């Protein structure tokens, strides 16, 4: 849309339903330019790597990664005691993602 | 002051008694009551069922709560189980107050 404009309000909250949870989270995050937009054939020769059983070969990209799979960042200490005291087993269904309020 | 749910008309009392059956009344009327009973009781079961209504803990805290557990540790008997000889006991009382809200 515009400069002057927000992409998207902050939503932190979680909702304990019945039989279903919804855990809502929003960081901050920050991302630097990576290999100076390059791929670099990283492998063991580069430094070290005089074990056979630490060989490797592959690249390093400029891109960078979202990963969320910790359970710490879905749920406070307070959402986990509340889960683990009173359930059984649980798993996920869906998930959202998003991106918003972009500054370069 | 002792604790609980004061009301001006609380459940009503439940009284109960069985009914005298008079043993062999002598032949001759007598003017006075009679003191002789057949010994005698009953037995049943009863069927009490409360409906309560709950108010859901909406905190917004982020660090973890007290909660009321059964410590692990290893012992002779377990906690609000029976005995060897058959005797049900409680070992301790168990309050009401563990969540927090804010004042």
């Amino acid at each position: 849309d515009g400069v002057g404009s927000s992409s998207g309000n902050w939503h932190c909250d979680s909702q304990w339903l019945g039989d279903r949870v919804i855990t809502t989270s929003t960081r901050t995050w920050a991302l630097p330019t990576y290999n100076n937009h390059l791929y670099k054939q990283i492998s063991n020769s580069t430094s070290g790597g005089s074990s056979n059983d630490n060989a490797y070969f592959g690249y390093s990209t400029p891109w960078g990664y979202f990963d969320f799979n910790r359970f710490h960042c879905h749920f406070s200490p307070r959402d986990w005691q509340r889960l683990i005291n009173n359930n059984w087993g649980f798993r996920p269904k869906r998930l959202n993602f998003k991106l918003f309020n972009i500054q370069v | 002051l002792m604790g609980g749910f004061g009301m001006k008309h609380p459940p009503p009392q439940i009284l109960i008694k069985n009914t005298p059956v008079p043993a062999d009344p002598p032949t001759a009327f007598n003017k006075d009551k009679l003191n002789s009973f057949i010994t005698q009781y009953s037995t049943g079961q009863v069927s009490v069922e409360i409906e309560w209504e709950l108010q859901k803990e909406n905190s917004k805290r982020w660090n973890p709560e007290i909660q009321y557990t059964s410590n692990y540790y290893k012992s002779n008997n377990v906690e609000f189980a029976v005995n060897t000889e058959g005797v049900y006991s409680e070992p301790r009382p168990i309050g009401t107050r563990y969540l927090t809200r804010n004042l």
